[PDB]
RNA sequence: UGUUACAGUUGUUCUAUAUGUACCAAAUAAAUAUAGUAAGAUUAUUUUAGUUGAAUUAAUAAAUAAAUAUUUAUUUUUCUUUGU
């Protein structure tokens, strides 16, 4: 499902007449998916080298937040340390020590 | 009654003591503004309700004696509109009046515990930037509040000055004398 | 002066036609799409339902209250617009032009401590529903809150009193309304005395509750007397 | 049919407020002005005339007076008791009021225009030449403007030369 | 694709390579007579060779070399005055930089002379050019602050000042350089066309002329001890900045990206006129001659001098429901008549 | 055609006869032959003190604010504006005094004008908005109607087969392809539209109206509009010698009559509007800027016999002030009544537009003196507005002996008590053991 | 059409002004029962309940410690899908952000506070979301 | 502002019906042309003949 | 709503004081307000003023009852429902239509309390 | 030869064919009633910027569909280049 109607330029040079492609120096369509799909995994892999931080709650995405929020704010309200609800939502275990565990 | 700045029949069947305040000194300017808009409003419902029919042209004129509103709608109007309006005023103005009674007395307390020209210092409410709005010749050399800035003393060497005379062979024209300017047409 | 045709762009008024049909189906109601249908079932046939009403369902006495910012009522008491001298309730509110008439819906507010740490001067407000933190707030700085929780009419009377030329008989809050905020010592209810009053429990003719007003002519036509 | 503000019609400085006009022209000569005016005063009689002609022929056939007002008002007439609970002005106290304020009107108007003819003698008696405005420093008069003003001075003020007279520069007249 | 510039890429045509003119002098106002109301209280001649030589000149006297410049200078001077008559701009123009040439080679006494003889020879042309003679009295006033006439050469720099106050158009240097933010059509891409800019010190250099001239007299008075001057020059030189950036002043037009509508720049680009003759030619002050012989309307009072025609019989009033029945024509019965009245003769 | 076109200047020849006409054409004598008409400026109206006189006391210059009086003169009685001069975001920020002009066509003093009246400086992106609704408004939407392929009267029937003869697939053949038939989707005047205009955007752009004829210089205060007589020859005397060109060529006028300084109204004279009904150019309005807030009862085609555009159901009148009539008519004469008139009608809207620090100091220089609480002596008014005040104190001594006095309303409200009666359900009111209430019916 | 055409000289319907559409028609109650709108006011996430329901025979998924609730945002076609359709009213106006899932105190405020509805003391501030008063003692029916 | 007065709907183009136009663009009536000296594409405008269209 | 009396006045005669006593006068001695009951929904809500035997109507004589109430007028008819307070005479009734047994203050008195202690939030 | 009775939901007294006034889903009058919608037309040159065969997992805690088009956003190093 392309552009049948194709794109006409402006040919300043007269091998614009001959070329085809408007780019020829990018990969083509399958090649610049693979290149991103390999430059994400990259980035993904270099985001992930450090372990899972654990997170307060009010640095949680807002479908969490407020859940785990009024889940002890009854016990918050009483001021003693070492309550702990288990809340069924929430960060997963990674599986491994982390230096911000 | 809220309406009023004393309370409610809830806080009054709740015992909230909220009997003593604290005297604040108060202006009122908003109230006022509201005040002078209600009268003038009441003063347009009673000239609306007081309308009668005075018309210029043959064909209308048969009914030039009688009130616009019939009978009917003009009580209505007179029920509603004009005395709901009457009661809004007399609440602005009890409210201001209350106002003023609690400014009388922060006035005089501040009078007997500084003095006279103390007290009126510290319940001037004067702005350094008072002139900007009330006497702009004042504030000229402060900034530049025009909306026109170009003409202003500070930034008005800028316009130009032309060199006008009056042409009689043209019928009292003033015209400029000074010469156009060649400008750039080709490249 | 032309046509944004889907997956061409703004081609030119008289150019060509051909190579759009998407258009078309645009400007004509008619759509497609069954590329996702296909195979998977929609997400809203996917999940389920938590409730028969649904999440956040504004039934019929909800009190889904609009928030009113203790800074905002701050900003304007220190701004001029409010008195106070006086106390502060949803009419003056409205009458000062803090809240615009579009927000006022039953019921009335709720009074938030978003962005105040202290309150400098006492102040004497009547609000529903305020939070923990403002009415703390309030209270060390020296005012006083009271929940007036109202019902409908009695909304409407506070907002318009010059449409009522002597006081009417308001009836009292709903059950869930009386056992959360009117009675509620916590939020400062303007029941709360009322309810903690045991004296009505015990006759019939004891059941009455008398209250006064704590303690401590309009004419706009006035005599020319300076002279 | 159905829903229009009935409380609103009525209620503005003039008999064109409050009206549905969508059948009026960027310019109108003086015919069209004319019927424009005679339009809005129609409208408004003829509406006010057919209010007052149902309302009456109601009363009288449901047997009332034209007023709506039954037995019961009419004894009360009859022994001499206000009847309503407020009398409001009628057209007598309305015109009268009307004219008592225009009267009171000229007779301020007749005092101011003798006082201001008195400051304007005495104005004229003590500068007869004009003042600091009359300069070109800035830009050239008007002599429309000059020649509205001749008569306020005794030096001839709408002459002017061709050349832009400045105060400082050279002495006028 | 982005453009690598490889290979030659000829230049694009804009608005700002329009060949601007010279600001002249009237031939009323002489600078003989400016000095003296101041002390008052053709043959062929390789002239692409020597332009060439003269080029290579300034190079050496802008790298600071003085003595190779100063050759140059007069080598290429020489070709001027044998290929120019007498009293020509760029005779005096060369000669000027000869004097500068001398000046900072140390020769402070001939570079006087030469700077002089300038003078004179711009007091003998008809209409020099602003710019040459704002250059000429500006080396004359460095030659004479290097000399040690430092309230002489203040003096030079002060005139520079009154003549160009008096002479030069502030805005005609921007006058097709001002809607050019008005051409451009795309805001997230390409959007330096609406914020382009051209600097003032490339477009009139009359302005960076007197901007020097200016620095220098405010530096000589700092020198001197005179707060007075140096308060004077530095308003003066603020004034003029003020005055160049307020010509170039300009509201913005659209902001976002349009599509099409490519005929709208024959509208953006047009003699627009520049603040500066805005409010000097207001139609207010300079008003438009407009004679009643050439039109068919006039004054109440001037009614006769309208343009003439042959046998003109005033019919009515094009009153439009004549057209209509009688009782139209009876309601247009007496209009004519009062109208007559109306504009009779006083 | 456009300029870019190749058929722009495929006119080579004829255009212009070479013999020149003996009566009006004439040659270039040089750079000092003053030519008729040529102006450096693009002028599409190039007019001169002349043909369109300006009416103020100097010549609108550059090197001028505004081309009236800045300091009151010392041989002219000074009148200052009815309510104090306040300096808002908008204001010229600089003093604007103009004659008032007699009957006589004589000055016979001078006036302040307000800045936030007079002194609003224009711009061209609300005067747009103000000429666009004007026009948008007045053009006429009863002859907007159309015909509909419904509404063509042809037999509801397939004329012929589709496969069955040489003639195209067609049915009923009342659509637009045929000359007989309508529109789809035609112009209908309930489909049209009128637009809405908000009073801040109004009274904004006529301020700024009004501020551009005085920086023109064709603003002129007289104080009465009167005629001896109700007849026109009467008005054009009036107009001849206050040298007013009412003519359908010359430069028109605009009358705003509100009354005599002493005596404001907001009715017209009835002399001077019997008169100035004349065939030409000018046009009387009514002394505001303001107009009442737009409403649409119809917002949802609830009412389906609705015969009129879509939008705001109470539009501007004619006879109001507008952009489109000032700019017809060359001058503007305004009356002292009507400059009352607008600044009593824009003071409250200054005052709320004030910021707060200078709100506060309104009370402390005495610009809201009240004379409602007894402060001052009440301000000037007009014939109706007095007439309603002396009304409304007459009558205000019949609300004595009933409770429902709206000039004191809730007296006993400190001095009773609130019971809540939890049998009945109610917060009840009681002066001295009885019920002071009232149980609203149903 | 023509200017005297036997189709206009005679009479035939006339078309009327055709009725608007409801001004939440095109928001619907699967999404109200299913998802709900959260978050800041540029990064509105429609979220839904996860899990696979699933109605199977009695004995199976016994422990119920596995069925978690939880809420998780949908897909961002489907979220776009059903944003647009709140979009569709009032397609011209670029300024006017999209309708809400859910109705919110200042929408069921301007239903009431315009100019047209200054009048109507019923069905101000809410009334029909306010429970009902208490109907007469004496209160009956033919 | 509110939706500013729109500029098409000002009185001063009377086109005809086009493919792009809003609901509230008063185009020309079936049957009818915009410009009324153009019988054909090639016709002429009268010289000195004047058509008052619009206000009176 | 405009049917029924919802928010709506009935009777637009507003009477003096004197013209509220003359009409009161023309009530028999012996007449109660308790005894006109309230009409029901279907029945149109009007009131024809003050004509014969006004009283009967049940919209005319409330609104009357609100005017002299306005006016400060002495009404002399009774209240249109008596509060039970104590256990006095009689202390027995009958009512074969099941109303005053509810309709009792005493018995709505305790009914109210019962719900007032039975909130346990 | 004419006149009677039989009229479409069906008539020619079972069914079928045929036929019921010049194309038997009979003819006349209304319908934007509606076709998961087959197809055909769709008014305006001189232009001013990115990809030309990818993407494709029904269904419990997995970073991400891709192409096309419209608006819009990232001046960080380096020998040059680089549509993110
Ligand atoms: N929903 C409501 O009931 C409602 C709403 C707004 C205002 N009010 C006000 O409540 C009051 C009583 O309402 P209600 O339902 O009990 O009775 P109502 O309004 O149905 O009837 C009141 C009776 O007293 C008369 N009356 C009203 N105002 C009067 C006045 N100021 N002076 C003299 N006569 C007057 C009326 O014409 C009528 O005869 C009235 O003032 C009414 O306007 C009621
Ligand atoms: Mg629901
Ligand atoms: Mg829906
Ligand atoms: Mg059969
Ligand atoms: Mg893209």
């Amino acid at each position: 499902a392309f552009r049948r109607l194709v794109k006409r330029h402006k040919i300043t040079n007269n091998q614009m007449l001959l070329m085809r492609r408007r780019e020829p120096y990018k990969p083509t369509m399958k090649d610049r998916q693979e290149i991103a799909d390999r430059a994400k995994l990259e980035e993904f892999e270099r985001k992930n080298a450090d372990g899972l931080m654990f997170v307060p709650e009010k640095a949680l995405p807002p479908w969490q937040k407020s859940l785990a929020h009024n889940a002890k704010a009854l016990g918050s309200r009483i001021n003693f340390r070492g309550f702990r609800v288990r809340v069924a939502d929430g960060q997963d275990e990674p599986g491994f020590p982390t230096p911000f565990r | 009654s809220g309406a009023f700045g004393c309370g409610s029949y809830r806080s009054v069947v709740a015992g909230t003591q909220n009997v003593p305040r604290r005297m604040t000194f108060y202006p009122s300017a908003y109230e006022l503004i509201q005040l002078h808009k209600a009268h003038r409003e009441v003063i347009r419902h009673f000239y609306v309700r007081d309308k009668i029919f005075d018309n210029k042209f043959p064909g209308n004129a048969l009914a030039n004696g009688l009130f616009k509103f019939v009978p009917n709608r003009r009580e209505n109007y007179h029920m509603r509109e004009l005395m709901e309006s009457i009661r809004r005023r007399s609440i602005w103005m009890h409210r201001i009046k209350q106002q003023r009674e609690i400014n009388a007395k922060v006035v005089e307390n501040m009078e007997v515990k500084y003095g006279k020209k103390a007290a009126a210092s510290m319940l001037c409410f004067t702005t350094p930037d008072s002139n900007a709005y009330f006497a702009p010749h004042r504030y000229q050399d402060v900034a530049n509040s025009w909306p026109n800035y170009w003409q202003h003393p500070s930034v008005n060497h800028v316009v130009p000055k032309p060199r006008w005379r009056r042409h009689r062979e043209l019928g009292g024209i003033t015209r400029v004398e000074d010469p156009f300017a060649v400008q750039a047409s080709d490249y | 002066c032309g046509h944004n045709m889907i997956k061409m762009g703004w081609m030119k008024i008289g150019g060509s036609w051909k190579y759009s049909r998407g258009y078309n189906d645009r400007r004509r109601v008619f759509a497609r799409g069954q590329w996702q249908e296909r195979k998977m079932t929609p997400r809203f046939m996917l999940a389920p339902r938590v409730s028969a009403g649904g999440p956040r369902n504004r039934y019929e006495g909800k009190l889904v209250f609009s928030p009113l910012r203790l800074s905002k009522l701050l900003w304007a008491i220190d701004t001029g617009r409010i008195n106070p001298n006086e106390v502060i309730t949803l009419y003056h509110l409205r009458q000062a032009n803090v809240v615009g008439e579009r927000e006022i819906v039953w019921p009335g507010f709720v009074l938030i401590s978003n962005g105040v740490r202290r309150v400098p001067y006492p102040i004497h407000i009547e609000l529903q529903n305020a939070s923990a933190e403002s009415i703390r707030l309030i209270e060390e700085a020296g005012g006083s809150f009271t929940c007036v929780y109202m019902t409908h009419e009695g909304l409407y009377q506070e907002l318009h009193p010059e449409e009522y030329p002597i006081f009417m008989d308001q009836e009292l809050p709903e059950r869930r309304g009386l056992e959360s905020l009117a009675t509620n010592p916590s939020k400062r209810g303007w029941l709360t005395r009322w309810y903690e009053d045991s004296s009505k429990y015990a006759h019939p003719a004891a059941g009455r509750r008398y209250s006064h007003y704590l303690k401590p002519t309009l004419l706009p036509w006035h005599s020319y007397n300076t002279a | 049919g159905g829903f229009t503000m009935k409380y609103k019609k009525g209620t503005g400085l003039w008999d064109e407020d409050h009206v549905n006009d969508y059948k009026t022209n960027r310019y109108l000569s003086a015919r069209a002005t004319m019927r424009w005016y005679q339009e809005m005063e129609r409208h408004q009689t003829r509406n006010s005339l057919n209010a007052r002609r149902a309302t009456q022929s109601h009363n009288n056939n449901r047997g009332l007076h034209h007023t709506g007002r039954g037995a019961f008002e009419r004894e009360l007439e009859r022994r001499g008791v206000q009847v309503e609970k407020y009398p409001l002005t009628t057209t007598t106290g309305t015109m009268r009021v009307a004219e008592l304020v225009i009267l009171r009107r000229m007779e301020l108007e007749k005092r101011a225009e003798e006082a201001l003819a008195e400051q304007r003698g005495e104005l004229q008696k003590k500068n007869p030449t004009p003042s600091e405005w009359y300069d070109e420093s800035k830009g050239p008069l008007n002599p429309n403007f000059l020649r509205s003003m001749r008569s306020h001075y005794e030096v001839d003020i709408a002459n002017l030369p061709d050349t832009p007279l400045i105060r400082g520069q050279r002495e006028f007249f | 694709v982005t453009r690598l510039y490889t290979s030659y890429y000829t230049g694009v045509l804009y608005p700002n390579q329009l060949v601007q003119p010279k600001q002249r002098l009237p031939a009323d106002v002489s600078v003989s007579a400016i000095l003296q109301k101041r002390s008052e209280p053709r043959p062929y001649v390789p002239l692409g060779e020597v332009a060439k030589l003269e080029l290579q000149g300034d190079y050496y006297m802008e790298g600071g070399m003085f003595q190779e410049a100063l050759e140059h200078y007069g080598v290429v001077a020489k070709a001027y005055n044998y290929a120019y008559p007498e009293n020509h701009a760029q005779r005096i123009g060369i000669r000027i930089k000869l004097s500068a040439a001398f000046r900072q080679t140390g020769r402070l006494e001939s570079s006087l002379a030469n700077i002089e003889e300038v003078l004179r020879m711009l007091d003998a042309s008809t209409r020099p050019s602003l710019e040459l003679i704002c250059e000429a009295l500006l080396e004359l006033g460095i030659t004479r602050e290097a000399l040690g006439m430092k309230r002489e050469a203040t003096e030079a720099y002060e005139e520079a000042l009154e003549v160009v106050n008096s002479f030069h158009n502030w805005g005609e240097s921007h006058r097709m350089l001002r809607l050019l933010p008005r051409l451009g059509r795309r805001f997230n891409y390409n959007f330096e066309e609406k914020f382009v800019y051209f600097s003032p010190f490339d477009y009139d250099r009359t302005f960076a002329l007197v901007d020097q001239c200016l620095e220098r007299a405010e530096t000589i008075f700092n020198e001197i001890g005179d707060v007075e001057g140096a308060i004077r020059v530095l308003q003066q030189r603020k004034e003029m900045i003020d005055k160049k950036f307020f010509n170039m002043r300009d509201f913005a037009g659209r902001i976002h990206t349009m599509r099409g509508h490519w005929k709208r720049r024959a509208q953006h680009l047009t003699n627009a006129p520049t603040p500066d003759e805005l409010l000097r030619y207001s139609p207010t002050i300079h008003q438009v001659h407009r004679d009643f012989k050439y039109e068919l309307t006039a004054p109440i009072g001037r009614e006769k001098e309208v343009m003439p025609g042959v046998n003109r019989l005033v019919l009515d009033m094009g009153n439009p429901y004549r057209r209509r029945g009688r009782l139209s024509n009876k309601m247009l019965k007496d209009a004519d008549h009062k109208f007559a009245n109306y504009v009779r003769q006083k | 055609s456009s300029i870019f076109s190749p058929r722009y200047d495929w006119r080579t020849s004829g255009v212009h006869d070479i013999a020149p006409r003996d009566e009006g054409d004439f040659l270039y004598q040089g750079p000092q032959h003053v030519l008729p008409g040529a102006h450096p400026l693009p002028l599409h109206h190039p007019h001169n003190t002349i043909t369109r006189p300006v009416i103020s006391p100097y010549i609108p210059s550059p090197q001028r604010s505004h081309p009236y009086f800045t300091a009151p003169l010392p041989e002219l009685p000074h009148f200052s504006t009815t309510k104090p001069i306040v300096y808002t975001y908008g204001t010229m920020k600089e003093r604007i005094i103009a004659p008032v002009f007699n009957l006589k066509n004589e000055v016979i003093y001078t006036r302040e004008l307000d800045p936030f009246i007079f002194g609003m400086y224009p711009e061209v992106e609300e005067l747009s908005k103000n000429l666009t609704y004007w026009m948008v408004r007045c053009q006429n939407f009863a002859s907007k109607w159309d015909y509909e392929t419904r509404e063509i009267w042809r037999k509801a029937k397939k004329n012929w087969p589709n496969t069955g003869m040489g003639m195209p697939r067609v049915g009923n053949r009342k659509n637009h392809l045929y000359t007989w038939g309508g529109r789809t989707k035609p112009s209908k005047p309930w489909n049209m539209l009128m637009p809405t205009m908000d009073v801040k955007t109004w009274s904004k752009s006529n301020r700024m109206m009004l501020t551009l004829k005085m920086l023109q210089g064709r603003l002129q205060v007289v104080d009465r509009l009167t005629l001896e007589e109700p007849t026109q020859e009467c008005y054009l005397e009036l107009c001849r010698n206050m040298s007013w060109d009412v003519r359908h060529t010359g430069g028109g006028v605009l009358f705003m009559d509100g009354g005599s300084r002493i005596t404001p109204s907001s009715e017209f004279d009835r002399a001077f509007f019997f008169g100035s009904f004349f065939n030409g150019r000018n046009k009387i309005v009514r002394p505001t800027v303001l107009c009442d807030e737009q409403y649409d009862y119809n917002k949802t085609a609830a009412k389906q016999r609705m015969k009129g555009p879509k939008g705001a159901k109470n539009p501007i009148p004619i006879n109001r002030f507008n952009a489109y009539d000032a700019m017809k008519h060359d001058r503007l004469v305004i009356t002292e009544g009507a400059l009352m008139q607008l600044e009593d009608e824009l003071y409250e809207h200054k005052l709320q537009i004030l910021p707060p620090h200078i709100r506060n100091q309104l009370p402390e220089y005495g610009y809201l003196d009240s004379e409602a609480l007894g402060d001052c002596v009440p301000s000037l008014k007009t014939i109706q507005m007095e007439a309603a005040a002396r009304t409304e104190e007459a009558e205000s001594d019949m609300y004595k002996s009933f409770i429902d006095n709206p000039y004191n309303p809730w007296k006993d409200n400190m001095d009773a008590s609130y019971a809540v009666d939890g049998a009945d359900g109610t917060v009840q009111k009681f002066v001295d053991g009885k019920k002071v209430s009232w149980s609203m019916l149903s | 059409p023509k200017m005297g055409c036997e189709e206009i000289t005679r009479k035939a319907r006339r078309v009327q002004l055709q009725p608007t559409e409801y001004l939440a028609q095109h928001r619907m109650q699967v999404w109200q029962l299913r998802f709900k709108e959260m978050g800041p006011p540029f990064s509105r996430v429609w979220v839904a309940l996860g899990g696979k329901m699933r109605r199977r025979r009695v004995g199976r998924q016994v422990d119920v410690k596995d069925m978690r609730y939880y809420w998780r945002p949908i897909e961002p076609q489907y979220q776009r899908l059903y944003m647009s359709r709140l979009r569709i009213r009032d397609h011209s106006n670029k300024l006017r952000q999209p309708m809400r899932l859910r109705a919110t105190n200042a929408d069921i405020g301007s239903g009431s506070s315009s100019i047209e509805w200054e009048r109507a003391s019923n069905r101000k501030y809410g009334a029909m979301l306010a429970p009902p008063k208490r109907q007469d003692f004496e209160f009956r029916v033919v | 502002m509110p939706r500013p007065a729109p500029r098409f709907a000002m009185g001063h183009m009377l086109p005809h019906r086009s493919n792009v136009g809003s609901q509230f663009l008063h185009t020309q009536r079936h049957g009818s042309r915009s410009t009324w000296y153009k019988k054909h594409y090639f016709s002429l405008r009268p010289f000195a003949i004047q058509r008052h269209h619009g206000t009176t | 709503g405009a049917f029924t009396k919802g928010r709506r006045p009935v009777m637009r005669q507003k009477y003096s004081r004197e013209a509220l006593q003359a009409a009161l006068a023309m009530v028999p001695p012996g007449f109660e307000v308790a005894d006109v009951p309230r009409p029901p929904q279907r029945i149109l809500a009007q009131s024809e003023g003050i004509v014969g035997r006004w009283y009967s109507n049940y919209w005319t004589l409330h609104s009357m009852r609100y005017q002299c109430l306005l006016a400060g007028v002495e009404w002399p008819l009774g209240e249109r429902q008596r509060p039970r307070t104590n256990y006095d005479e009689p202390f027995f009734f009958a009512d074969f239509e099941e109303s005053k047994a509810i309709r009792d203050y005493r018995s709505r008195w305790i009914n109210v309390n019962r719900s007032l202690v039975g909130m346990t939030k």
